[PDB]
């Protein structure tokens, strides 16, 4: 099967930063790599589709990039709203298999 | 205008299965694969297997074969997937997704609760 190590696992961060999240696949997956955030009780929103498009609807603040067995998620200026673990999933094969995961949590600066 | 209905929440005894249901339409049911999901407190999304509803053939992500089963009735558009063997690990949020490939679309989660 596809083993997708995402990085960090959890994180800290402010309001106002960069965030940048890992996947990388152990195989070569192509484009088909998504990023979807999570918010505990409710279903999975999909970010960026096929490594790089963003999503419908969804804030620019969120990027994906790379391809290949190396993808990254970058939110750039982080906001309160962003409290969640986002994850990616690959769709090259089945089983469909997601990352470990990023818990992102926001510490105040004040 | 596809969408996935859920059955509500369960609370089952340590040991004891379940049966959660999942409804789908606004597209040829038999077309698509439908796919599972769960999140249990703490831990990573998980990916659980799929189910083609036209032949029902089915494949279980390594963590779960032999101890998940899915089945369709079509005269309702409905996927089941049945968890035997339940322990603490297995109180989660499940989800069912469907799409051409990968999943597009999501049901609203069904809680199950294991509880001594």
């Amino acid at each position: 099967d596809i083993v997708m190590t995402q990085s960090p696992s959890s994180l800290s961060a402010s309001v106002g930063d960069r965030v940048t999240i890992t996947c990388r696949a152990s195989q070569n997956i192509n484009n088909y790599l998504h990023w979807y955030q999570h918010e505990p009780g409710k279903a999975p929103k999909l970010l960026i589709y096929a490594a790089s498009n963003l999503q419908g609807g969804v804030t620019s603040r969120f990027s994906g990039s790379g391809s290949g067995t190396d993808f990254t998620l970058t939110i750039s200026t982080l906001q309160p709203e962003d409290f969640a673990t986002y994850y990616c999933l690959q769709t090259h094969a089945y089983p469909l298999t997601f990352g470990g995961g990023t818990k992102v949590d926001i510490k105040r600066a004040a | 205008q596809v969408q996935l209905v859920q059955s509500g929440a369960e609370v089952k005894k340590p040991g004891a299965s379940v049966k959660v249901s999942c409804k789908a339409s606004g597209y040829t049911f038999t077309g698509n694969y439908m796919h599972w999901v769960r999140q249990a407190p703490g831990q990573g999304l998980e990916y659980m297997g799929w189910i083609n509803p036209k032949s029902g053939d089915t494949n279980y992500a390594q963590k779960f074969q032999g101890r998940v089963t899915m089945t369709r009735d079509t005269s309702i558009s409905t996927v089941y997937m049945e968890v035997r063997r339940l322990r603490s690990d297995d109180t989660a949020v499940y989800y069912c997704a469907t799409g051409w490939w990968g999943m597009d679309v999501w049901g609203q989660g069904t809680l199950v609760t294991v509880s001594s």
